């Protein structure tokens, strides 16, 4: 009849009659969409250079509402700015279960920050030609010669959690320092309810990274719903513009791909291509995002369903889905990056053990209750 | 190589109203603004405005706010400015140019307007 | 407006010789570091010519012989060896704050 | 006969005559005893409010051994006075192996801080209607109109190791620094042989939590046996009163549970209930405290002894206990809680597997075997 | 004939005629070489004495190429000097891929610190009866009774990554602060491209470990290549003499063992001694370095081969190597250390139920099909 | 409704012992301490001393440390203050009142203590 | 012993006017910010009633024209508008240092 | 070289004095609170013998009658109660920089 | 129990080498250093330098350097000390002693090298 062939406990390659191929190893290389939501697509943008709104990123900053968010591999728009970003890749851990957004204004500008002014530039931000900031961020500078003492309060009346992001300007010289913020030993005090941090300037000469000799390390916080948090600095606040009314969702994700971006509809979706298949399993890639078959690590996988011519059960039971790339960790974070790393291909191994023997299993028993009644008759 | 060409010179009368060309070639239109400055001669350079290539938000300079008015044409590369209306005053050479670096580095051929 | 008074009105020069061209803002046109002046060069019936950006970098496509410096307020240009061909007139342009301005030129004539 | 059925390999819901049950499922709900020895209750108090002594947990500072600790879900009494508790979740890991204490005196008060006064009360730990403040811990003050620098050192003789608490306040004005400690510029400096910080206040207007808007960060550390610990300041020290010499246990852990306290005997204990069974696995809790059965995610686990009508290898083998209840990690410890819940139902996910294929596996060969001599005889 | 006996499912002990062993638990117990490249044996040194180049372990500073680390238990030189060392089991993670150095100089003495001394010898560091001071650090001193500021950069030209180690001293009087560096608020700023910290002494009195009541606190960082690093401050620095063009490794790693060394040829090596066989598991140790049979927490596991007298499928999916001795985790870091301790003991008892259940599998299906051939014939 | 309701007033001579209760309502007894407070009229109100009834421990000042002595009885809810001996000095009203807020906000209805 | 001074003796006061009551702690009776100064009402024939606790919070239950202010050692009482049921003697309480220290009293008579 | 001066040249002491040592360095020989003076004891035909090690210890072996202090530049070594048998020249010697220095040595002599 | 035994005393005119010897017992030879101290008679103590035991590298004082050069001889415990050449000067007692903590606790017997 046909060439198909299984493999048993004993013996392999066992030339069978009929089979059913449990491996779903195709896929259309392409971002196809999630069920009709259109996905999030930074492009040449950071997850960074996103919330804290690039000139080079303004094209995001009307989507709020995505079904997974697409990062490209080594992304080159983000943190234009050279600085630290305080616990970012805990950040992305947070941002990977947000579903939809609500871009306001906590300090509008214009009515928000009097004694001060809010036009300040930088040549690393430059868009189109002319040298820009961040819009979600805002350069406080002197007005009329003079960078008085700052404070503001915001009360949470969103009824759900706010981001909100500021920085702190790190200069190169003393004479730059005294030339923005007419101060020496300046402070920014950012305390809310279950926070508490006061921040200190650092004044050195560094490698120019993108021209600048200066840093700004760049912070974030959770408001919960109710909370006030309030800024308070005698210098050197790089103050929040815009923040982001967090809606948290289920099935979501942050996904690394370099695929097309096609206009189809799936129910799953790989960094490789998305999946459209009734088999329980597949080989394309273990990060999964929808309704999708289970990954394991194997090329042949096949259950016999008849005579030889001379699986529930570990679906229910994996139920973890993996989102590791490489950009969860830190330089300093090694420890627990082997360790994660050891975790997710220590389920993979387990449970394509399991997989692959369960299919051994079932294969000799369909073969013999077969030829069990060959004899009977 | 980059290039900017303009519209042949004008001669008006005081009243009507004229419209300057600036045809961008070699690099793409959007990632870069254009300025647009006036030479009148015998008084020197002055800047009229900028205008976002990406966005297609002007900014004009308050001496030229109210009769100048910055245009574009993304579908080509091309730029306009459009005086409404001429007085005797601003009869000058107007220069379309490139911003990059905070700069002005690639300019064009100039339009001589002239009012009569 | 920042206003820029070039100095001096126009030089006179030989072939050989060191020709300074400065101009001096009312404010300062510089921000973090970076100095926003830039400065050009126009012939007469052609359109001006950027030389050097912000406020000592060296465009490509100039020769090496111009070079400017300063900070703050002061800014200078220096031309050496002074070559024939630099007949023309000199303007210094500010980035800083909205408007630009330039300033009043300065012609380089050539013995 | 009987109406008892087992799960095979191939065919499920065979008719049998006997089987035996491996799945104690019930409980009577209630924290009974776990040999003789009577386990901790905290009741409404916090693990921050018992080691600090808040003044509403007074009825614990008598006991001093126990076999569990048992805490409430969102429990009230805890850290009266707001502020930061320095590596809590990380405290709570190291009491959750201490079985025994000695509550002594490192600093005894009337003979161990002359020139300062040790009545600091607060209205945020008012105990019967007055302002009181922690069981544990010394609020020093003026002394005739002066603070003055404060030096005192203690070796520990205790043979075991000692866990020394403090706590550095952080005001809300400068008028109310000059006014307590008599200083601006403070500092707080607790070294020891392989222990060295210095703290320094930050003076803030806070939001205000339980009244106050200023805030008390709460410190500890783990005395060797042997070593010296140095506490040195200008101001802002909230001194160390009372000590733990700490006994440590293997069989012990922290529990959250409302269930209520009766006076039994029992040999296992979950966060639902005691268990008194003599069979393999369960269904209630994975979080188990004493000899207990191991825990299987299953609902119907039976091994056939008889003819159809018409274990230790696993248990040997899991030797693993799981404490997670979500009070483990923080705010900004998300990658490593999701890498505890990833693991821990992981190995929930196999061992379940594993635990029902071994059954499905000695079913069919009891029923075969049972069937082999049906044809012999 | 024989009298080896194998295990199966449902009955054990059977009596067999031939069998093969599948676990080597037998072992040289000496430190034998890898292929031929002799390891590194730090004997009485640390890793953090033998990159910070103790006085005492300068027999290894000749050494920069091996097969693995030896580190014995215990090891009494090491930071000979009091003090922290900032990321210091992180390092030791860096140091577990590493299989060569290059150790050269970054700032050469005699040459790059002008208007300093660097004849700083301390006592805790004596050599041959004489105080010395580490091999790899220098301490600046004053020159003709002034301590100026300083500054040094350095650009890597060596095309790998450049472990850049210093340290700050943190003195125990202000008397000895102004003796050595003649400043009291002094400042260490080290700044990269991807790295920035500002370093301040802390004057306190310690208890007397090694003799000194003063600490010095050391710090690393990694250049990368094209990259620059600038060291600037006005007192309270051990300067960088030496460093390390690390080149990475893929089998290595840092054991623990207390073996006699000897002169052998291996393929495979335990800390209780290498392994010369062909057998598919072990019981010796788990941390095994080459290549090495899998470790299985049996005693007895043998497949049967004939009849009885009256697994590349398991050794393809394992793939983990487990390197926890006790010294990779921390004082605070406890939470980390269960959570590595349950999923290295989790896949130690996942992966021997898996490969025992195969080997009686194996044994029942072996022993029926044998006796399937005895009434054929 | 929080009250506390006293005995009668009481008429001693000098060299005999009086007992005042205050019987306690409407709130759990503990959680809130007893204060007493001597009113003698034509001199104002005096703190005699404060008792714990969680705890039991009294407090006194020290012009009523050595004769003036508090007693609880949880059981119920009263607490008790005894004077031993009563000169003619104290002859004045005893109110009861409770610690809520470092204060006294609910008090008795007065005991007055005659001494003849 | 903080020691309490009561200013005045007793106000004289019609229907409408703003009766201000003071005391002056001979120490402070503040810590961290919490003023431990209580006011309280006596009618004659009649326990004194708690108002105002430490030092400004009203308590539930007293008309809203009853408010105190001050800080440190200096407080005042103000009423206003005075009704006539006022007609009462108003004492000052500390709680900071045991023992607890009234004020010597002021008796407020409405016209 | 750091050169060191005793004082006295030689004293005179009976049985039962106290015998005070002296000698001042002309720089400093401590570094992070460690003193390098050492004192040696030499009788004559004999070697010199190791009494304090740096610059208050006392070697094993040593009666504790010896006692020496003294930190910075000023150091002194001071024996009571002197029994007959310390008749012999007591040398101090520097261990901070090299070369090493001695003192110029004192004879202890016993009435 | 710790002893340096040294060589006798030599008698050389000033011209030819002499060489001195110290054999140490009863510890280990490296581990611990060596210095040599110079007694002249009627002038002091005087320090010639010090010999690493387990480097081999000496080091001297610009006094002693050039002529007095030290030498090892581990595989025994001996260390030597060799002049060249004797002049009428440093005609004195040698001492070689052992560094412990930066000290030098155990001394030999002496060598009394006369120039003759
Ligand atoms: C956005 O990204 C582009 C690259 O996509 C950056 O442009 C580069 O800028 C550097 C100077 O910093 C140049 O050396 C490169 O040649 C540029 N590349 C290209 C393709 O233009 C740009 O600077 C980034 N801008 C922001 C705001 O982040
Ligand atoms: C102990 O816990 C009780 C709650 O059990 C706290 O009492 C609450 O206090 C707040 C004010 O901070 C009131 O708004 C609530 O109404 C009170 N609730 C109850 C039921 O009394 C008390 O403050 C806590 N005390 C300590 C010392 O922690
Ligand atoms: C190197 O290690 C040795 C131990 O092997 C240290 O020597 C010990 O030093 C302490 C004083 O700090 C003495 O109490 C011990 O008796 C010594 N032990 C031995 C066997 O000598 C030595 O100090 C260490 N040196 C360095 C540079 O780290
Ligand atoms: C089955 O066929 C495949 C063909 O690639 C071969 O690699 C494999 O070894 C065969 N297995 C057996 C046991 O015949
Ligand atoms: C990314 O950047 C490159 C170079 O600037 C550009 O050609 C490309 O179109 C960009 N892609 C996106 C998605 O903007
Ligand atoms: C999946 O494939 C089926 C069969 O070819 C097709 O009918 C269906 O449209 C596909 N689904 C999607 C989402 O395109
Ligand atoms: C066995 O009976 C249960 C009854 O709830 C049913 O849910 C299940 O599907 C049955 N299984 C089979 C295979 O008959
Ligand atoms: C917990 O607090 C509530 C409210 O104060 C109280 O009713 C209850 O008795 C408390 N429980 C314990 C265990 O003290
Ligand atoms: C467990 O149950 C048995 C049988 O009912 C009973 O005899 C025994 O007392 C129980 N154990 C406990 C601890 O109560
Ligand atoms: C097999 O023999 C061993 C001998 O030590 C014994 O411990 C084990 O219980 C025996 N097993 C069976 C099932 O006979
Ligand atoms: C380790 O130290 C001891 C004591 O100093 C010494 O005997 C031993 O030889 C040392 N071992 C090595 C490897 O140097
Ligand atoms: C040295 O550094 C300090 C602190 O940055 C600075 O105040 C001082 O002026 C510097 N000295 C020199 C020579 O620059
Ligand atoms: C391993 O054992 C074999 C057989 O005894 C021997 O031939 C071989 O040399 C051994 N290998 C090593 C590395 O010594």
């Amino acid at each position: 009849n046909s060439t198909d062939t299984v493999d048993t406990v004993l013996e392999k390659n066992v030339t069978v009659t009929h089979s059913v191929n449990l491996l779903e190893d195709s896929h259309n290389g392409k971002l196809c969409l999630l069920k009709g939501i259109a996905p999030l697509q930074l492009g040449n943008c950071s997850v960074a250079g996103w919330i804290l709104g690039n000139p080079e990123c303004e094209s995001l900053i009307s989507k709020e509402s995505w079904s997974y968010i697409v990062e490209t591999p080594n992304p080159e728009n983000g943190t234009c700015y050279p600085g630290y970003f305080a616990d970012y890749e805990e950040l992305r851990e947070q941002l990977s279960s947000v579903s939809s957004f609500e871009r306001f204004e906590i300090f509008p500008k214009e009515s928000s920050w009097p004694k001060h002014t809010v036009t300040g530039v930088t040549a690393s931000c430059s868009h189109n030609g002319k040298s820009s900031f961040y819009r979600n961020l805002l350069w406080l500078t002197e007005k009329n010669g003079l960078y008085p003492n700052l404070s503001n309060s915001y009360v949470n009346n969103k009824e759900k959690e706010v981001l909100v992001l500021w920085g702190v300007h790190h200069p190169s010289n003393i004479g730059d320092q005294r030339a923005i913020y007419h101060t020496e030993n300046a402070y920014v005090s950012v305390v809310s309810s279950h926070y508490s941090r006061r921040f200190t300037p650092e004044i050195a000469k560094r490698p120019k990274v993108r021209g600048q000799e200066g840093r700004i390390n760049y912070y974030w916080t959770l408001l919960e719903p109710g909370d006030t948090i309030i800024f308070e600095a005698n210098g050197n606040l790089i103050a929040p513009w815009y923040a982001f009314a967090l809606s948290r969702g289920f099935g979501s994700g942050i996904i690394t791909s370099n695929a097309p971006m096609n206009e189809c509809d799936a129910k799953c979706q790989t960094p490789q291509g998305a999946i459209n298949s009734s088999l329980p399993f597949q080989n394309v890639h273990p990060v999964t995002i929808g309704e999708c078959p289970k990954y394991v690590r194997s090329t042949k996988l096949r259950m016999v369903t008849g005579l030889r011519n001379i699986v529930n059960s570990v679906i229910e039971k994996m139920n973890t889905q993996f989102t590791a790339v490489g950009k969860e960790f830190n330089k300093l974070e090694r420890r627990m990056e082997n360790l994660n790393k050891k975790v997710d291909d220590g389920f993979l191994d387990i449970w394509t053990y399991n997989a692959e023997l369960l299919v051994l299993l079932e294969n000799e028993r369909t073969l013999d209750f077969h030829d069990s009644n060959v004899k009977n008759l | 190589q980059i290039q900017l060409v303009q519209s042949g010179p004008e001669l008006k009368k005081p009243g009507e109203t004229v419209r300057i060309s600036c045809k961008a070639s070699g690099y793409t239109f959007t990632k870069n603004g254009m300025n647009w400055v006036q030479q009148a001669p015998g008084k020197g350079l002055k800047w009229v405005g900028w205008i976002n290539t990406y966005t297609g938000e002007p900014s004009y300079a308050d001496d030229f706010k109210g009769r100048f008015a910055f245009s574009l044409e993304t579908s080509a590369s091309t730029a306009y400015l459009q005086i409404n209306n001429l007085k005797n005053e601003d009869m000058a050479a107007y220069f379309c140019a490139r911003m990059v670096r905070d700069a002005m580095d690639f300019w064009g051929q100039g339009t001589s307007v002239t009012v009569s | 407006d920042i206003v820029l008074t070039q100095s001096p009105a126009s030089l006179a020069v030989s072939l050989g010789q060191r020709a300074t061209i400065s101009c001096k803002a009312s404010q300062s046109v510089d921000f973090d570091g970076y100095n926003y002046l830039n400065w050009y060069q126009q012939k007469p019936g052609q359109p001006p010519k950027l030389l050097i950006y912000a406020a000592s970098n060296l465009e490509s496509g100039i020769p090496a012989r111009f070079s400017g410096s300063g900070s703050g307020t002061d800014f200078t240009l220096n031309i050496h060896p002074v070559e024939e061909e630099d007949a023309a007139t000199y303007f210094c342009q500010q980035s800083n704050e909205d408007p630009y301005t330039f300033g009043g030129g300065t012609k380089l004539e050539i013995k």
